[PDB]
């Protein structure tokens, strides 16, 4: 009575994973490698489409973490190596006069440099942060001379983050969320189509989300497990947090050359006084910000527990301070000011340091050496999100470190689904 | 739309099949060359089973009860793709086997019909 | 007379000459424009089969022509003007016609569907 | 009344963009590589067929130049490093008695180079030509060392130009103009297409294009813009001048190692007297070829105009005089003997320097060391084209430094057009 | 089976050309997917061109000719293998093809003709 | 009566030489690379059909040629590049009081290494094979510093082989011989269509083959041309005759920073007393075996001829020696107590020498250190073939060396075919 009849065309897909490609509007995350942009890319609302979703299982996030790494190797490889740094030091300290926390922070180092023709020496002083030497037994040496060799950044090349559009290839498309206090996993009934993503900051941080995007309504805590203490929390926040963060000091850079074709940057001299690197929160923002997380953490664990904040309890510096890209420097400022409170139903400084050899990507056996920047640097950038980690009372401590869930509090939206346009259906017909 | 009619009946989502049809066409590379393998793939089988260049192609092969054995209104009226093709994903590879065979009877037939004169 | 030998020849003439045409369409940089070659190729092959042409070198369609598409005759269409002055005369109304084709052709298959489901 | 009816290989082309690929019959160019060799190329005339060409906007130029960088540094690439040679030097006079114009040209200096053992250390004594050695205060250097490392080319590979072929990919067709008299921009009535184009030297040079094609009417001048003065002017010869040039000393190739599995060549000595390299080109050719630039130059300047000529003004020797490679030796000539004189309504002999460290395409940070040959070098070229710059009355100087301006004058002719087999045109049909 | 029937005969082989049509479709595996599909695509094209883009088996109007190994039908497709038929007219295989393209593009424009 | 028909999908093929992809079901053999395995591998039996096969010309030989250098450059590349180790060394002998036949060949070697600064040097003992080190006048260098740099291997690497399965892209099949006692060459009536290979294990050795395939019914005796004298023979076994090498010695290895991020290992010390490396073969089985080979020579030169057997003339100790790799180390033994007799119509033990530095495939300008490996090493493992040299009476020598007639042993059997579906033939039709 009823016949097969094939269609073509079928608006079906399947979970799939495949390969995405860039698009953009020199830099690490440079625009040279791609132009594939669209101007007024559209979106097709899906009624009465539901969907799941798991933001955990997104391999979005593990494609995004690579190309991430390729463009940054990408961006090191031609540039200046410094091996010929890997010396015995001869360190003072710059300043004794201080009495502010920055004395013994920098010092004065004296050694003996490769000049230009292989014959020659030239001694060179230099002053370098006590974070990026390490005492021997004055004799120092820097912190990566065992672990590796150390490359020196391109000064022509920016780390300012520029939006990235994450576009699926043809035969696939990416289904955004776009459904108001999703906590990432679970059913979406309000999911549109895009086939290119909006744009996604590559902001590197640890403890708080710099520069990202904000929750519709309310504070959204999101989590692979809570019962499990050994996942990172994401919460994303409802408002953004300004946070001002200075290295209040004229810093002189100077430069010699190593070799044939090679100029080694250095930080040279402080113009006026030594001031320590800060930065500034609001405490009544900060506070209000923190209760809404409180009520929402209190939502999962319930009305009649204390929820208790606390500073990092060890590990890596990245891990245990906070840590940002600012006007090219580093910074690792102590956060211990900002988790010190309890929960029961003017401005805030945090201290920081700066430091010239990253160990970016928890990489061992690769390092970069920054550059100085001239002058005085400020950011203005918004907090707008955290990374907590848990413990009849619960404690929380800021944590990070794997830059995966940096990503995920963006790319949750988004699931790639493959199309498959070819269905089968009963109909009354008989070919001729 | 692209999609616009995955949430619509499986009737009313027949009229824009063109709309999907139109947009299945180092590591761009990559992703080209798979999504050029994945539209001739489905060509190749369209090409088999008799279907030409069409977007809906009836055959001979009979329904098998035994598949989504509820009415003929109720599929094409309340039914979504999607459903659909989650109702009788376990009986694909079967129903392309029997196109395969019908559309070879097909073609050995007209030859005999061609060879009569 | 060979590959785009009728390209300086009238409209009509050259429309034999479209089997040549149709022969030749088909390091890193080499693999690159071996997958821009096909993908080009496909993608005409995939537009005429969405209006209903095939296995065609020239198809006829059901659409009508309008005479703003810039109308001059007939006569001098097919035996005074070539392929390139043509193609140029109309082609801000291209997409025009082929959303029309593609519509076309859809609702053909449905008109179809119902006239072989009638027993 | 009519009715669309859609054509498929219908012959329309509109201009595109696209990649090209080299097809050819140990050698810098990779001529191993781009082998698919055409048995027998073919054109087909088409009648009454105009195309407008526009030789400044050619992609192809930029799609060559980038292709000849690639394979130059793919080429220099896996060679010897020559790191250990930047040391300071100690040099006195070759020839202290020599009166000729090589009076101080070529020096005699002594260095302690780098063994085969890291322990230990040779003495080592060269030649190298004044252009390559700087004094820093005897007390020398190698003119890289305070910009860029310098490599060590593989004695194994040739330089000499073999024609190379650019082929269109399938869906593209390449448009010859074959027209006598063309400018380089306009209509062609007269256009041919082809798969592919003829070979093309990879000739490098200045100020006079050597080996190139050669104007079958007349000379014919082309320029961008010819009343704009800050444009190159391109003329293509009638006639070829027969230019006659040697390095005639008897040099002695010697060689050391460096390394543990390197090895530095080096100009070891001179046999019988020292001469100085130069090129001899007819006089009255030459002023027979000045008198047809002359009057096409009048003809696009007024009949009444005295047209003068002068010598480079200055700037890198590279720029300022003419630069060839002959038998992988590269010499550098002063063209102020054939560009001196002045129009109104016996052979010259010009003198060449050797020099042995190359920088190539104005790019600064790469250097290349051209290894010594031994024997006498000798060379006839045919001088095809002159690139002159334009300063009553006008002056005109030789000039280059661009290499796409050599590509360009043989390219002119040809362009590159995508095919679109599919179009639509009225009829009295119905489909059925 | 694929090429199951290469040592049948025509006729046999002929019910079979099915598995066939099925099986026919880093930098390493990059290139050959790109050649694959140049092949592939260099048979569709053919077909197309002569007016057989959907058939297995396709019949069309050039005659036969008694140069081209002219051996009787029952011989060529009872006694033979499509390996020996293809190497006794392998010397006219491009006479074929030519003749082919020639004759389907005669036959679109009389179907023009007929249709206008 | 008679008219054209075209037949798609028809089953005939021609000769092609293709890429052939590889599989496999860390290694310096590539696992990641090579995942499109098949746990139910088909083949589909030709009946009827016979084809022409040539293993001398099977173009598979050379492309697995070129994957396993691909692989092994890959593999080697990203390690400790020991240039510093390239100075003089001052060596004397490790046990002077030693008496047994490996008295002489380990030194004490007393040499300056570099350390993780530029500034500070270091002492190092350490020791080394005789083969490894040649005396300069003590006054020891390593035998490679003349010839190439040396890159260590990295430790973590496993040079076990795997087996690698090789399979055709779509629109080509690999055709199994499948056809007892076939000879290499000519047509082979039990033809079998396949995907995919069999696993191949690389594993690479001179004058013996190991770990390969058995003949089935007989020894097969396998040549280009066995009438000319340049031309290896391969002779494979009809079963296996077991090898037991071992290197009978506890040592002690040690390991020294060299510089930022790189480390040495060196051959520290020996735990009890010094012994020769061996292997041993069963006197029985080798006399038996070698008889069956003898038997099916004869077959070749006739039955009234003496086959005689030496030991390999001369050349490079790889070729004269039989080699392999055991557990990571290079094992060179002396077969002439196997190829010491001769044919008219209790455990055999061949000692071995150990060395680190492996200048592999051949190939001048590169070589590998490979470090020491602690214990004692027992590898066990089946001869499967022999590689033969011919010189009333013929002498036969083992030979050796280029690793593609170990290749073309195990692949005799396969030959990769494109398919060319466009059949044509006259039927009793005409269309319409
Ligand atoms: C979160 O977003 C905010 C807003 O974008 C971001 O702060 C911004 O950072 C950029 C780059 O650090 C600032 O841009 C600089 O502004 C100064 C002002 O004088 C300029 O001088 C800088 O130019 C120098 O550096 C360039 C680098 O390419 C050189 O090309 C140039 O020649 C100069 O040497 C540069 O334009 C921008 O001003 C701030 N915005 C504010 C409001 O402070 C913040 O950093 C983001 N968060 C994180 C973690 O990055
Ligand atoms: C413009 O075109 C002319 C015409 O070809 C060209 O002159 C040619 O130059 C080549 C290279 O110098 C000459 O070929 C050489 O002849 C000598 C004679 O003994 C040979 O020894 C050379 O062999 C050595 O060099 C080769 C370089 O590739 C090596 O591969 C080889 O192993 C040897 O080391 C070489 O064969 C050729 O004879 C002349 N032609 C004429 C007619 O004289 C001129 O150089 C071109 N212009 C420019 C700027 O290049
Ligand atoms: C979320 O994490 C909790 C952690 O407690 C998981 O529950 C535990 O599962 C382990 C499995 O061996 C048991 O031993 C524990 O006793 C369980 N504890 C509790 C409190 O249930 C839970 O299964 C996880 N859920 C998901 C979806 O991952
Ligand atoms: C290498 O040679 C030295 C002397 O030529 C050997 O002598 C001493 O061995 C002890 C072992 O504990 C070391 O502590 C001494 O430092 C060695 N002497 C010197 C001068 O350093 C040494 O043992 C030899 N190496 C080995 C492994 O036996
Ligand atoms: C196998 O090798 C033999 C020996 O070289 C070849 O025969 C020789 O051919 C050369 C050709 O110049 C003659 O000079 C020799 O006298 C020949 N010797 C013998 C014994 O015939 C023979 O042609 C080779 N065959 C194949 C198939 O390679
Ligand atoms: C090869 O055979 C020899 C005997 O001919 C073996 O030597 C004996 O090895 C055992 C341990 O396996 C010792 O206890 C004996 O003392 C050794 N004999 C002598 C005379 O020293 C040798 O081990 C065998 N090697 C292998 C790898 O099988
Ligand atoms: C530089 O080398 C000399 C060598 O005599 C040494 O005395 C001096 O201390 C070195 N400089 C430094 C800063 O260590
Ligand atoms: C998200 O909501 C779903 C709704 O059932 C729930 O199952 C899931 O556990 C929630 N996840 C989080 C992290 O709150
Ligand atoms: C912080 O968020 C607000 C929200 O509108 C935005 O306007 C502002 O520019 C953000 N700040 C930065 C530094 O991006
Ligand atoms: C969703 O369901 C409603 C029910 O009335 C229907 O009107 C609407 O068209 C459906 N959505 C789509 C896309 O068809
Ligand atoms: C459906 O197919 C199965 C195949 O196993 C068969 O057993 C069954 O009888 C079929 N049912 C109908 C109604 O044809
Ligand atoms: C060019 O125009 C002339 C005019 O009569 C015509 O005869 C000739 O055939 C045209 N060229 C082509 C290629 O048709
Ligand atoms: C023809 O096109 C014009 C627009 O250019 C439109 O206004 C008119 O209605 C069209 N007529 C027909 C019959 O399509
Ligand atoms: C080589 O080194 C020695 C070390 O004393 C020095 O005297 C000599 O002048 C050096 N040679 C040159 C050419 O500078
Ligand atoms: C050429 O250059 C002159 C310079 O004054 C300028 O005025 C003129 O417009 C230019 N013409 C073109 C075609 O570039
Ligand atoms: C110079 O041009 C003439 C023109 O026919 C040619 O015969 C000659 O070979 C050319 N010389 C060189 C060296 O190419
Ligand atoms: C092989 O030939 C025999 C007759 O000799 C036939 O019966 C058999 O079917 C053939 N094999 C195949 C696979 O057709
Ligand atoms: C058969 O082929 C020959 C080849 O020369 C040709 O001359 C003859 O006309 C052909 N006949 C037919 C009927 O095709
Ligand atoms: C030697 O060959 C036999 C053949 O059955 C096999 O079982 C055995 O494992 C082989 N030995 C090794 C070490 O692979």
């Amino acid at each position: 009575n009823l016949w097969v009849t094939v269609y073509y065309g079928v608006p079906v897909w399947k979970d799939a994973e495949t390969t995405l490609f860039c698009a953009s509007d020199h830099n690490v995350w440079a625009t040279h490698a791609c132009v594939p942009t669209d101007p007024n890319p559209q979106e097709i609302h899906l009624e009465n489409v539901t969907e799941e979703f798991n933001m955990w299982k997104n391999n979005m996030v593990e494609q995004m973490h690579e190309d991430i790494i390729s463009l940054w190797d990408q961006s090191l490889k031609p540039c200046v190596k410094l091996t010929p740094l890997c010396v015995t030091l001869q360190c003072t300290n710059y300043a004794p006069k201080l009495r502010s926390m920055m004395r013994g922070e920098i010092k004065n180092c004296s050694f003996n440099m490769t000049t230009e023709l292989r014959d020659k020496k030239q001694k060179v002083y230099s002053l370098f942060y006590r974070l990026d030497v390490v005492q021997i037994n004055k004799e120092y040496r820097l912190i990566n001379c065992n672990t590796s060799a150390i490359t020196q950044a391109c000064p022509k090349v920016s780390f300012e983050p520029i939006p990235i559009h994450y576009c699926a290839p043809a035969g696939f498309a990416i289904l955004k969320c776009k459904d108001k206090k999703f906590n990432g996993t679970g059913p979406c009934p309000s999911v549109s189509t895009v086939q290119c993503t909006h744009g996604i900051k590559p902001v590197v941080s640890t403890q708080l989300l710099l520069n990202g995007s904000l929750a519709e309504e309310e504070v959204i805590i999101r989590s692979e497990n809570i019962t499990n203490n050994a996942k990172n929390i994401l919460v994303q926040l409802n408002t953004p947090v300004q946070i001002n963060c200075t290295r209040p000091s004229n810093n002189t850079v100077k430069s010699i050359r190593i070799g044939p074709g090679q100029a080694f940057y250095y930080f040279g001299d402080v113009l006026g006084h030594v001031r320590m690197a800060h930065c500034n929160i609001s405490k009544a923002t900060w506070n209000e910000t923190l209760g809404k997380v409180v009520k929402q953490l209190r939502k999962h664990f319930g009305n009649n527990t204390i929820i208790r904040f606390a500073q990092s309890s060890g590990g890596d510096l990245e891990v245990t301070t906070h840590s940002f890209n600012c006007g090219g420097e580093f910074f690792y400022c102590n956060t211990s000011g900002l988790f010190n409170s309890t929960w029961i139903s003017d401005s805030l400084i945090l201290p920081c340091w700066i430091k010239q050899i990253i160990n970016m990507w928890q990489r061992i056996g690769q390092a970069m050496y920054a550059p100085p920047i001239q002058g005085v640097i400020r950011c203005v950038s918004n907090i707008t999100g955290l990374i907590l980690t848990r413990d009849t009372t619960e404690t929380f401590r800021p944590g990070g470190g794997d830059m995966r869930d940096n990503w995920r509090s963006e790319l949750y939206k988004y699931k790639v689904v493959k199309i498959e346009p070819l269905g089968v259906a009963p109909t009354r017909c008989k070919r001729r | 739309g692209f999609l616009g009619a995955a949430g619509s009946t499986m009737g009313a989502a027949s009229m824009t099949l063109t709309v999907q049809a139109r947009n299945l066409l180092i590591k761009q590379l990559q992703a080209r060359v798979l999504a050029v393998e994945h539209y001739l793939r489905d060509q190749q089988l369209l090409g088999i089973w008799g279907c030409s260049g069409k977007l809906i192609c009836c055959t001979n092969v009979p329904w098998n009860s035994s598949w989504s054995n509820r009415n003929l209104s109720e599929i094409w009226d309340n039914m979504t793709w999607l459903q659909w093709d989650k109702e009788i994903s376990n009986y694909t590879q079967i129903i392309y086997g029997l196109l395969e065979e019908s559309q070879n009877q097909q073609e050995k037939n007209e030859q005999d019909l061609l060879a009569l004169d």
